[PDB]
């Protein structure tokens, strides 16, 4: 399963001008591309060596498909405040989500394409790819004016066809680094707690992809009431980190073990203090 | 006025003292996205704290990883500020060694 | 590549 996707940001600010309009592409949640209308010499950019490996018709093609886009959400923004009839000088966002996972042999798993106004649903294509789900009254403006157009044939015919075969084509000039895993070094630390007891920190330091999951284990059970974690966080290197934590008395320390599990190990790690 | 942000502050790579770092402050979960964000070396502006990844996530909510180089001294004290609409004040979330 | 506006 693999997947490329589309996160386009529009945020108005009424007196600063025309909206900050913003792409960002992804293959597998890995970044690879990137958009900002506020960037000196604003155009479409690499963001992975990978991709580098594209012409320059390429590049010319996307920051003008970008940049016609940007014309466009400009006006939704204008449409989303009659909508709502909103203060022409608030500051709004519209965002929009596509994209197309692919399963394992090639063909289309699942089509994605909503939106969102001011970080709530605003409208959706179903999983029929034919149908749109609507949040409110004013989106069901649009998406009744989006039913008479014929948007979601237009909208599949992306997701089903250039969707998903430039994604084939990514997966294909990219899986050095994409499909790469670095297995994650693990430690453990030690600290004594001022209420008498310790508590052990077993950190799961630079690996690729970011999915792990990270267990104390005190004679086989699991201890996850018990158990203090921090969300998965990036090195800033393309690699990530995550640690765990448990309340231990002194003495008993070398009773429990940290179970690292990661797509990069053949077999978990087990670690003791 | 929305979604209030969760902050992480943490090196890069395994600290020790002398040896030049990388110091990440992760701003996750946030709405609006217009948010202010400051590293501090002993409570003064950092100057060039650099920018990365901003988009959002499923959730709809954006995120923000801010870095910057430093070195740690056993005496020094590093923080990161987050003014956002979400909060009535901004929140500083010190750098523990140990986190 | 990425999808168009109408």
């Amino acid at each position: 399963s693999h997947s490329l996707r589309y996160f386009v940001t529009a945020v108005s600010r009424p007196g600063f001008g025309e909206p900050r309009y913003m792409e960002v592409g992804y293959v597998d949640n890995t970044e690879f591309v990137r958009f900002d209308s506020d960037a000196e010499n604003p155009r479409y950019e690499p963001r992975a060596r990978w991709i580098e490996q594209e012409g320059p018709e390429y590049w010319e093609r996307e920051t003008r498909r970008a940049k016609g886009n940007e014309q466009c959400f400009r006006v939704d923004l204008r449409t989303a405040l009659r909508y709502y009839n909103q203060s022409a000088g608030g500051s709004h966002t519209l965002q929009w989500m596509a994209g197309c996972d692919v399963e394992s042999d090639g063909r289309l798993l699942r089509g994605y394409w909503q939106f969102a106004y001011d970080g709530c649903d605003y409208i959706a294509l179903n999983e029929d790819l034919k149908t749109w789900t609507a949040a409110d009254m004013a989106a069901q403006i649009t998406r009744r004016k989006w039913e008479q157009a014929g948007a979601a044939e237009r909208d599949r015919a992306y997701l089903e066809g250039e969707c998903v075969e430039w994604l084939r084509r990514y997966l294909k000039n990219g899986n050095a680094t994409l499909l790469r895993t670095d297995p994650p070094k693990a430690h453990v630390t030690h600290h004594r707690r001022p209420e008498g007891d310790v508590t052990l920190r077993c950190w799961a330091l630079g690996f690729y992809p970011a999915d792990i999951t990270l267990t104390w284990q005190l004679n086989g059970e699991e201890l996850t009431q018990e158990m203090e974690l921090v969300e998965t966080r990036p090195a800033g290197d393309g690699t990530f980190q995550k640690w765990a934590s448990v309340v231990v008395p002194l003495g008993k320390e070398q009773k429990y073990t940290c179970h690292v599990e990661h797509e990069g190990l053949p077999e978990p790690l087990t670690l003791r203090w | 006025i929305q979604k209030t942000p969760q902050i992480q502050v943490y090196s890069r790579h395994p600290p020790e003292n002398g040896k030049p770092n990388i110091l990440n402050c992760y701003v996750t979960q946030f709405h609006p996205p217009h948010i202010e964000i400051q590293m501090l070396k002993n409570g003064k502006k950092i100057p060039k704290v650099e920018m990365s990844d901003m988009s959002f996530s499923k959730d709809w909510s954006f995120y923000i990883l801010a870095h910057t180089e430093f070195t740690p001294t056993e005496t020094d004290t590093y923080a990161c500020r987050v003014k956002h609409a979400s909060m009535a004040e901004p929140k500083t979330v010190y750098w523990d060694r140990d986190m | 590549r990425g999808p168009g506006c109408a």
